[PDB]
RNA sequence: GCUGCGGUUAAAAAGCUCGUAGUUGGAUCUAGG
RNA sequence: AUGUCUUCAUUAAUCAAGAACGAAAGUCAGAGGUUCGAAGGCGAUUAGAUACCGCCCUAGUUCUGACCGUAAACGAUGCCAUCUCGCGAUUCGGAGGGUGCCCUGCCGAGGAGCAUCCGGAAACGAAAGUCUUUCGGUUCCGGGGGUAGUAUGGUUGCAAAG
C-alpha cells in the first residue's frame, strides 16, 4: 500500500491527461 | 544460457548490438540527441558574454555561496 | 564403495535391479507352456499376456489379463520354457 | 588373520561371542556395514568381526609405547571393560565425558598427543572423533551395523550396545595385544603372574 | 623455550632439522618457536592495519586487526591475522599467527626446465569469499604481474615470474591475501604428471625418534 | 530474507488451497497455513462434574464431552498465546509441544 | 620432479593415499598413517622394527571409506584371507 | 544468603580431602580442628568452612560425593571392580544348551564350525 | 534430449574420479568415447577399460586410476588451424608441461602434440590433464 | 562477457501451454594379424 | 503412472511471428437476488476520524452468453538430457512371499523430510552442486539510483485499461 497507491495517483494523472488532449 | 552452435553467429551478433542500447556509455555516444542537448556541441571550449551572476548555496554539509556568472 | 565390481555384478543385485538398469538388459518376462485339467494339451503362452488366450479346439479360457502377469485360470499349472 | 591356522578363529572364541550376544546387531543397518552382516536384530559374520578384531590389535600392538594407546568411553556399561583394558596393556583411559579440548588445545593440562585412538561407541563418542580429526589420530571403534564410519579407520563389527558384549570384546582386544606382545600366549591363556583374566572381569557388574 | 608438545621437544633435540618432514608427515604446528628455529631466514611485513569497531552501551569498541605475511623467498610462506586491543599486541600475535600457517610452494618452469624454477608449476586458482585470485606461469624475466597485495605474498613465497588474474572485490585486504595465500598453497596439493611416481611411506618421526619421547 | 523453508504453510504438490474463517478475528486464512487444534472437554468443568454428578437422575450417566476444531489465523493465534515465537533453531523443530 | 640437467630440485615429495593416489597436504590434518606388526605364521609374536604402512587421506576419511580401504588393503597385502 | 560461595565450598573440599581422619560430625570439632590446619583469615569465614565441612561430612557417610577422593572408598570401589567369579559364566563347561535361532544357516557353518552345544531353535 | 555423449561420458568421468570411485560407467558408448579414452589410456590418465555389448549403442566400464585432474569437452567443435593451435593450446591448458588437447583430423583422433608434429589441423573435440 | 558476466533475496525467468522461421539433434558400415 | 519378447523407426528439444487457456476485481446483456458487502448514510472513539469498532445498506458477490488479459499469476528459481549420499517414512502401480493388514535394506513413477560432497556475499541450496579445472542444447531477460512504466508514436479494448 505504498507504490499501489502510486500507481493508483499516475492512473488518475493518466485519465485527467487523456480528459485534456482529447 | 547463450547459443552455442556452431551456426549462431547471426543470433549471438544481433543480440550483443541489441543490448548494447542498454548500456549507458554507448547509448550516451550513439543516441544522435548529444550535439543538441549539448551546450557546446561536442567541443572542449566555448566562447560567451556574461550577463548577470550569482551566488548559489554550497550543498550540505558545506555551507558558503559560490559565486558562478550566467553566460 | 569405492571399489566395486561394475563388470561382474553380484547375481543377487542383478534379478533385483530393474530391467533397464541392468549392464545388459534382458526382460523379467518368460513364455511358459500351460497344463490345463482336462484336454491336457501343452498351450504355449505368454506370461505378461494381454489377450484373452483360449484353446485351440478346447475352447476355454486358459489365462486372464490383468496390471502385470496375467492370471492363469484355477486348475491349470504353468511350465516355464527355456 | 594373518594367513596363518594358528591365529585362526578358535572353537572357543567364536563359542563366547554367542553366549554373550556380541553377533546380534541393531535392526537399522549402514551401507558401509553391508559387508560385515549375514542376512527384526541382523546378525553380522563372525569370521569378519574377528579378522577385524586381529587387525586392530595389531594396529595397536604398532604403537612401541603402550602409554601412547588412548581408550576413550562414556558408555556406563564400558567402564569396568576400559579400566581393565588400560591395566593390562599399559594404555591411557578416558571415562565419562570427552573434555572438548584434549587434542587440540595444547595450553590444556588435560593435552594428549595420542599416537593411536581406541573407541567404544562412534556416535557416544563423537567429540574425540572430531577431536582426533584435527591432529590426524588414527581410530579404532567398536561399531554396531548401524553406526556411521565417518572419520573411522578401523571399525571392529560387534554389539557394543549389549551389557556382556563390549566386556567381552574388550577382553579379546586386550588378549590379542597381549598374545601378539608375547605377555601370554595362546596355548597357555589370559594368564598374568599366574591370575586368570577371566571375561567376567571385565563384564559389567551392576553396582 | 620449553616445548609443550613432541614435535617441539623432537625440535629443540634437533631430531628433526628441516620443515620437510613436518610438511611430508603433515604434523600440526602448535609453536612458533618450532618454524623459528626450522626457519632461519623468515622475514615478516605488515600488510594493513585496519580498526574494527563493535557496537556497545556506551558507545563502540574499537580493536585492530593486523594481516601479516612472513616467508622465505625461497617456497616458504605464511599469513597470519590478529585482532587485539592495541596495535602492538595485534601485530606480535599475527606474526605469531602467520609463522604458524608457514608453508610450502611448489615452483616450476615455464618452458625450458634449465637453471632453478621460477615460477608455478601449472595455473592454481584461490578464492576467499568473493577475491579468487588466478596464479598463471609466466617466463624468465617476466616479474610479477599482479597487484601490490598479491605481489608481497609472491615475493615472500620466492615466485619470481608470475601473471595474475584477480576477481572479485580485491578492495578486501584479508580477503585478497587469503585467496592468494590459498592459491599459492594449492600448488602443492596439485597432481601433476611428475609426482606420479609411487614412493614408500618411511617411518615418522614419532615412529623413529621414540626413545627420547619415552625417556 | 526467507525466513521459513516451507514458507508458513503446508502447501506442496498444490496451486490453490480453499480457506478458513479464523474462530477469533474471522480473517480468511488458507486451511494450510491456518493453525488448527482439536479441542476435546468435558461438558461440565472440573468443579462442577462432582455437583452434576451427585444432582444427576439416573444411577449411572455417562457425562458427553464437546469436541471442537478451532482453526486461529496466525494474528489471533499469536495474541491468544496458542503458538508463540521461537528461537532460529528452535523454529526447525516441528515435533509437538508437551502437554 | 626431475628437471634442470637431471638434478631434483624439489623442496620434498608429497605422501599419496594408498588407496586413492591423491597428494597429502602439508596442512591435510584428517589424513592419517596407519602401521600394522609384522607376525611370523606359527609363534604368532611381533617381528620387532618390522611394520606396514598405510596413508589414508582426509577426503576418503571424511567420506567414511577409511574402513573398507583399509580393510582391501589389509586383502592385497595379506595380512587378512 | 545462605549459599555458600565458591572459596567456602573449595576450602571445605580441600580440608576433606587432606583431613578426612580428623574430621568429624560435630561442628564444633571441625571448628577446633580448621583453627589447627588452616590458616583462616577471618572467624566468620572459618565458621562457614566449619558448617560446610559438617555438612559434606554428612553426605560422605550416606555415600561417594563427587570432587571428594576417599580413601576407603576407592578401596571399596576397587574390590568390586577386582571381583572374578570362582569360573567363567562363559567357560565351555557352562554353555551347554545355548537355543540360537536360524542364523547357523551358515554363519556357523561356511566359517568352518560345528558347534555341538548350539541347538536350533 | 542427449545430444553429446562425449561429453556425458566426459562428466561422469570427471564425478567418479571426484567422489574416489575407482570403476566408472558410461551410457552409450560411440566410437568417439572409445577413441578418447584410448589417447587418455596412452596417456596414462585412466586404467584399463572394457566395451559391453548389449546390440544397441552399449556400454563402457572404464578403471581409474586417481591420476586425472579434470577431462571436458569443447562443444561445438571449432576448427583449429596449426597457426592458432598454440593460442588454444595456451588458453586452455594448465601449463606447457601437461595436459592434452584432443583433435579430431583427418589422419584420425590424436593429441595437440602429435598434431603439430604431423602439422595437422582439425577440430576440437576436448582437453584433460 | 565468442573466449567470458549475471537473472531465489542485490537489476533481471515471460502466468502457463501449442507453434512456424531460427538454433541443436542417440548408436551403427575394413577392424585386425 | 505401472505392465508389455505389441507396432512405426528419428518422427526429436527449445522455440521470433503467430495461437489457446488464464484468480480476483472490472465492463456489456438477460435471469436471480439468501448471505456478506466497495460507494453511501448513521452511532461511537478522537484534538479532528472523510478510519479502525457497531447498525442499515447500493453496485457487486450467484447462473447464462460475451468482453478484459492483468496478480507476491511465487518455488520471487524457464524448458529438455545426464552425473554426484545416507536414512527412514508417504501416494500410485508392479514382482515375490505370509496371514483387508504384515513382510522383501524388492522395482519404477511421483510429493516431501532429516545425512549432506561441493557451491554461495551470506541467508542458505541434493540443487542454487559437478564453473578461472569456465565450453550438453535452447528460449526469454538485466547493465548504479530516479525521471518512469512517465511523455510521445503505434497497436488492442465498449470502457477501465493492456
Amino acid at each position: 500500500m505504498r507504490e499501489k497507491w502510486r500507481k493508483k495517483r499516475m492512473r488518475r494523472l493518466k485519465r485527467k491527461r487523456r480528459a485534456a488532449k482529447k | 544460457g547463450k547459443p552455442k552452435g556452431l551456426c549462431t553467429a547471426r543470433k549471438l551478433k544481433t543480440h550483443r548490438q541489441e543490448q548494447r542500447w542498454n548500456d549507458k556509455r554507448y547509448k550516451k555516444a550513439h543516441i544522435g540527441t548529444r550535439w543538441k542537448s549539448n551546450p557546446f556541441g561536442g567541443a572542449s571550449h566555448a566562447k560567451g558574454i556574461v550577463l548577470e551572476k550569482i551566488g548559489v548555496e554550497a550543498k550540505q554539509p558545506n555551507s558558503a555561496i559560490r559565486k558562478c556568472v550566467r553566460v | 564403495p569405492l571399489a566395486v565390481d561394475l563388470l561382474h555384478p553380484e547375481p543377487q543385485r542383478e534379478i533385483r535391479c530393474h530391467k533397464l538398469k541392468r549392464l545388459v538388459q534382458h526382460p523379467n518376462s518368460y513364455f511358459m507352456d500351460v497344463k490345463c485339467s482336462g484336454c491336457f494339451k501343452i498351450s504355449t503362452v505368454f506370461s505378461h499376456a494381454t489377450t484373452v488366450v483360449v484353446c485351440v479346439g478346447c475352447n476355454t479360457v486358459l489365462c486372464q489379463p490383468t496390471r502385470g502377469k496375467a492370471k492363469l485360470t484355477e486348475g491349470c499349472s504353468f511350465r516355464k520354457k527355456q | 588373520s594373518g594367513g596363518a591356522a594358528h591365529s585362526a578363529l578358535t572353537e572357543e572364541d567364536v563359542m563366547k561371542l554367542l553366549a554373550t550376544q556380541a553377533h546380534l546387531g541393531s535392526t537399522n543397518l549402514n551401507f558401509q556395514m553391508q559387508q560385515y552382516v549375514y542376512k527384526g536384530p541382523n546378525i553380522i559374520n563372525v569370521k569378519k568381526t574377528w579378522e577385524k578384531l586381529l587387525l586392530a590389535a595389531r594396529a595397536i600392538a604398532a604403537v612401541e609405547n603402550p602409554a601412547d594407546v588412548v581408550v576413550v568411553s562414556a558408555r556406563p556399561y564400558a567402564q569396568r571393560a576400559l579400566l581393565k583394558f588400560a591395566a593390562h596393556t599399559g594404555a591411557t583411559a578416558i571415562f565419562g565425558r570427552f573434555s572438548p579440548g584434549c587434542l587440540t588445545n595444547q595450553i590444556q593440562k588435560t593435552f594428549k598427543e595420542p599416537r593411536l585412538l581406541v573407541i567404544s561407541d562412534p556416535r557416544i563418542d563423537h567429540q574425540a572423533v572430531t577431536e582426533a580429526s584435527y591432529v590426524g589420530v588414527p581410530v579404532i571403534s567398536f561399531v554396531n551395523t548401524e553406526s556411521p564410519l565417518k572419520l573411522i579407520d578401523i571399525g571392529v563389527p560387534c554389539n557394543n550396545k549389549g551389557e556382556r558384549s563390549i566386556g567381552l570384546m574388550w577382553w579379546m582386544l586386550a588378549r590379542e595385544i597381549l598374545i601378539l606382545r608375547g605377555k601370554i600366549s595362546r596355548q597357555t591363556g589370559f594368564v598374568l603372574e599366574g591370575k586368570e583374566i577371566m571375561p567376567d572381569l571385565y563384564f559389567y557388574r551392576d553396582p | 623455550w620449553t616445548p609443550v608438545t613432541k614435535l617441539g621437544r623432537l625440535v629443540k633435540e634437533k631430531k628433526i632439522t628441516t620443515l620437510e618432514e613436518i610438511y611430508l608427515n603433515s604434523l600440526p604446528i602448535k609453536e612458533f618457536e618450532i618454524i623459528d628455529a626450522l626457519c632461519s631466514n623468515l622475514k615478516d611485513e605488515v600488510l594493513k592495519i585496519s580498526p574494527v569497531q563493535k557496537q556497545t552501551t556506551a558507545g563502540q569498541r574499537t580493536r585492530f586487526k593486523a594481516f601479516v605475511a612472513i616467508g622465505d623467498h625461497a617456497g616458504h610462506v605464511g599469513l597470519g591475522v590478529k585482532c587485539s586491543k592495541e596495535v602492538a599486541t595485534a601485530i606480535r600475535g599475527a606474526i605469531v599467527a602467520a609463522k604458524l600457517a608457514v608453508v610450502p610452494v611448489r615452483r616450476g618452469y615455464w618452458g625450458n626446465k634449465i637453471g632453478l624454477p621460477h615460477t608455478v608449476p601449472c595455473k592454481v586458482t584461490g578464492k576467499c569469499a568473493s577475491v579468487m585470485v588466478r596464479l598463471i606461469p609466466a617466463p624468465r624475466g617476466t616479474g610479477i604481474v599482479s597487484a601490490p597485495v598479491p605481489k608481497k605474498l609472491l615475493h615472500m613465497a620466492g615466485i619470481e615470474d608470475c601473471y595474475t588474474a584477480a576477481k572479485g572485490s580485491t578492495a578486501t585486504l584479508g580477503n585478497f591475501a587469503k585467496a592468494t595465500y590459498a592459491a599459492l598453497q594449492r600448488t602443492y596439493s596439485y597432481l601433476t604428471p611428475d609426482l606420479w611416481k609411487e614412493e614408500a611411506l618411511e617411518k615418522s618421526p614419532y615412529q623413529r625418534h621414540h626413545e627420547y619421547l619415552a625417556r | 530474507t526467507f525466513k521459513r523453508r516451507n514458507h508458513g504453510r503446508n502447501k506442496k504438490n498444490r496451486g490453490h488451497v480453499a480457506f478458513i474463517r479464523c474462530t477469533n478475528c474471522g480473517r480468511c486464512c488458507p486451511k494450510d497455513k491456518a493453525i488448527k487444534k482439536f479441542v476435546v472437554r468435558n461438558i461440565v468443568e472440573a468443579a462442577a462434574v462432582r455437583d452434576i454428578g451427585d444432582a444427576s437422575a439416573y444411577t449411572q450417566y455417562a457425562l458427553p464431552k464437546l469436541y471442537h476444531k478451532l482453526h486461529y489465523c496466525i494474528a489471533c493465534a499469536i495474541h491468544s498465546k496458542v503458538v508463540r515465537n521461537r528461537s532460529r533453531e528452535a523454529r526447525r523443530d516441528r515435533n509437538p509441544p508437551p502437554r | 620432479m626431475q628437471n634442470d640437467a637431471g638434478q631434483t630440485v624439489e623442496l620434498y615429495v608429497p605422501r599419496k593415499c594408498s588407496s586413492s593416489n591423491r597428494i597429502i597436504g602439508p596442512k591435510d590434518h584428517a589424513s592419517v598413517q596407519i602401521d600394522f606388526v609384522d607376525v611370523d605364521p606359527e609363534t604368532g609374536r611381533m617381528i620387532p622394527g618390522k611394520s606396514t604402512r598405510y596413508a589414508i587421506c582426509g577426503a576418503i576419511r571424511r567420506m567414511g571409506e577409511s574402513d573398507d580401504a583399509i580393510l582391501r588393503l589389509a586383502q592385497k597385502d595379506g595380512l587378512v584371507p | 544468603s545462605r549459599v555458600r560461595t565458591k572459596t567456602v565450598k573449595k576450602a571445605s573440599r580441600v580440608l576433606i580431602e587432606k583431613y578426612y581422619t580428623r574430621m568429624t560430625n560435630d561442628f564444633h570439632n571441625n571448628k577446633r580442628v580448621c583453627d589447627e590446619v588452616a590458616i583462616i583469615g577471618s572467624k566468620p569465614l572459618r565458621n562457614k568452612i566449619a558448617g560446610y565441612i559438617t555438612h559434606l561430612m554428612r553426605r560422605i557417610e550416606r555415600g561417594p560425593v563427587r570432587g571428594i577422593s576417599i580413601k576407603l572408598q576407592e578401596e571399596e570401589r576397587e574390590r568390586r571392580d577386582n571381583y572374578m567369579p570362582e569360573i567363567s559364566t562363559v567357560d565351555p563347561s557352562q554353555l551347554t544348551s545355548i537355543k540360537v535361532d536360524t542364523d547357523t544357516s551358515d554363519m556357523l557353518k561356511a566359517a568352518g564350525f560345528n558347534l555341538p552345544n548350539v541347538t536350533v531353535e | 534430449v542427449r545430444m553429446n555423449v562425449l561429453a556425458d561420458a566426459l562428466n561422469a568421468i570427471n564425478n567418479a574420479e571426484k567422489r574416489g570411485k575407482r570403476q566408472v560407467l558410461i551410457r552409450p558408448a560411440s566410437k568417439v568415447i572409445v577413441r578418447f579414452l584410448t589417447v587418455m589410456m596412452k596417456h596414462g590418465y585412466i586404467g584399463e577399460f572394457e566395451i559391453v555389448d548389449d546390440h544397441r549403442a552399449g556400454k563402457i566400464v572404464v578403471n581409474l586410476t586417481g591420476r586425472l585432474n579434470k577431462a571436458s569437452v569443447i562443444s561445438p567443435r571449432l576448427n583449429i588451424r596449426l597457426n592458432d593451435l598454440e593460442k588454444y593450446t595456451n588458453t586452455l591448458l594448465p601449463s606447457r608441461q601437461f595436459g592434452y588437447l584432443i583433435l579430431t583430423t583427418s589422419a584420425g583422433i590424436m593429441d595437440h602434440e602429435e598434431a603439430r608434429r604431423k602439422h595437422l589441423g582439425g577440430k576440437i573435440l576436448g582437453f584433460f590433464f
